[PDB]
């Protein structure tokens, strides 16, 4: 499924021009603020759901089960844990 | 020793040149002009272009037919052709049809209607051009090359122009371009062949008197462009052979490297598989390509301009796995005339072109076009024993040290046509223009 230079096996290629400038004739930075600031959020902002929603379920979870577990190994605890053991 | 080219002026200021052959019974005159389509702006680019195809059309005396016939009866034919920087029109003739071709060209280029209905017709031929260059495949690239080099800039404009202003041209913008442009102090009447000097200086006080002078008169072949590196790809897989012309910003017509930069064009040379000859040229990448199969062509070339050039190679080849290899080893010969030319490569070329710029000289066309183009860019013509010494004054140390600020390490305008799968991205092209082993 893959050829070598030459013959990679794209299917023909014809009607595209492409064009580039050199290393040296560009600025490599160009946009780069721009970028940094409104890129990043852009692109943050339309993936922060698939993070933040696992995360807060899954530390949500382990905050409750710790705090339990802590609160069944006090004083207070005693009667609890016996039955949960 | 070929006879002396005999130059005069008239009051206007168009000069006449001429060199007469005795042994022939042609005669090539013409009108060598310094304007070209680097004289229009965006919106009237075209024009030049434009009016080359309507001054064939009918002037104000002969309508188009008339033309036809009055060329017709003189028994030779007529040519023009329309570049970046010159405009050409000439009449090859007999030694005796002189004074009737001298009267044709000064109708055509001073009288001309630009008739609205065939402003409108040729508006058609010119939209079906755009469309057919596209077979010629060596222009295609040698425009793109242009475009890429100068771009946004009046030498990366094309001939023909875009497409909506072949649409818009006028006859009031063709007639203010050529009132502009072709002006007697840059215009040079030329005779070569069977031609008496001063019957042509006569000639052209006879027709060609009444042309404007321009405002502000400087010499022939006076003119700030800044080459980019870069890329054009126009990759067809359903083309077998590919494209590839390569470049550096080369030399102007009256740079002092001018000759440095045609011995370093001529140590690389040029390369045909179909001539026999060529697979025994000295050129080491003569050798390497024919020895390989590498390609079935290459032509290096040092074009220049005004106020800068182009100087590269043009390459053709059906191999399109050894694409690579071809070009590597292209700029790896460049970079042998930064690191390792010497005495032994460059007498050899010199050799080659002393006799090279005289054997161009064949016809007398050629010889028109040789003062044409000499007096309208250097505003004189060079003796060949000016340009024997000229030569002869280029030496291997000469070549590198030209080579090392023109060549070595620089940017390059890289156009690929075709199956160009295998040719590399820009950075891997240009990191071959310099050698880590140096």
């Amino acid at each position: 499924y893959m050829g070598w230079w030459g013959h990679m096996g794209s299917p023909p290629q014809k009607g595209i021009a492409g064009y580039t400038i050199s290393p040296f004739a560009a600025r490599p930075f160009a946009g780069v603020v721009h970028a940094a600031i409104f890129n990043t959020f852009r692109r943050t902002k339309n993936q922060a759901l698939f993070v933040i929603l696992p995360v807060s379920f899954f530390y949500y979870v382990w905050t409750q089960a710790s705090e339990k577990n802590e609160w069944l190994y006090t004083k207070a605890g005693r009667h609890e844990l016996a039955k949960a053991l | 020793v070929s006879p002396k080219t005999r130059t005069s002026n008239l009051k206007n200021g168009l000069t006449i040149a001429s060199e007469s052959n005795p042994l022939v019974q042609t005669a090539t005159v013409g009108v060598w002009i310094d304007a070209g389509s680097r004289n229009e702006n965006a919106y009237n680019n075209g024009t030049a272009h434009f009016f080359e195809h309507l001054a064939f059309k009918g002037t104000d005396k002969r309508s188009q037919h008339q033309l036809e016939l009055d060329i017709e009866n003189m028994g030779g034919h007529l040519n023009a052709y329309t570049s970046r920087e010159s405009t050409v029109y000439y009449a090859k003739s007999f030694k005796d049809d002189v004074p009737k071709s001298v009267e044709i060209l000064a109708d055509i280029l001073q009288h001309s209607k630009l008739a609205e209905s065939a402003i409108d017709r040729e508006r058609e031929v010119i939209t079906r051009e755009l469309e057919e260059v596209n077979k010629q495949y060596e222009e295609v690239v040698f425009d793109h090359l242009h475009a890429t080099a100068f771009m946004n800039q009046p030498l990366g404009r094309t001939i023909l122009g875009p497409r909506e202003n072949i649409q818009t041209i006028t006859n009031t913008e063709l007639r203010k371009f050529i009132t502009e442009n072709y002006t007697a102090d840059r215009m040079v009447l030329v005779g070569a062949g069977a031609v008496d000097h001063d019957a042509l200086v006569e000639l052209a006080e006879k027709y060609f008197s009444h042309l404007p002078s321009s405002q502000s008169p400087v010499p022939l072949g006076t003119p700030i462009p800044n080459f980019v590196g870069s890329e054009v790809r126009l990759r067809d897989d359903t083309m077998p052979v590919a494209h590839i012309a390569i470049a550096v910003e080369g030399v102007s017509w009256t740079s002092e490297d001018y000759y440095t930069a045609l011995v370093a064009q001529a140590i690389i040379g040029n390369y045909d598989r179909a001539v026999g000859t060529s697979r025994h040229q000295g050129s080491r990448l003569s050798n390497i390509v024919s020895e390989n199969n590498l390609a079935n062509s290459f032509q290096s070339f040092s074009t220049s301009y005004s106020d800068t050039g182009l100087w590269g190679i043009y390459l053709t080849s059906e191999n399109t796995t050894q694409i690579d290899d071809l070009v590597h080893f292209t700029l790896k010969e460049w970079n042998r005339l930064s690191t390792s030319v010497s005495n032994l490569q460059v007498e050899r070329a010199k050799s080659q072109l002393k006799a090279g710029l005289l054997l161009s000289l064949d016809g007398t066309t050629y010889v028109a076009e040789d003062i044409g183009r000499q007096l309208t860019t250097l505003g004189r013509r060079v003796t060949p024993a000016e340009v024997e010494a000229k030569l002869e004054a280029v030496t291997e140390h000469d070549v590198r040290a030209w080579a090392q600020k023109t060549l070595y390490d620089k940017d390059i305008a890289l156009v690929g046509l075709g199956p160009i799968e295998g040719l590399y991205d820009y950075n891997r092209i240009r990191n071959d223009m310099s050698m880590m082993r140096w």
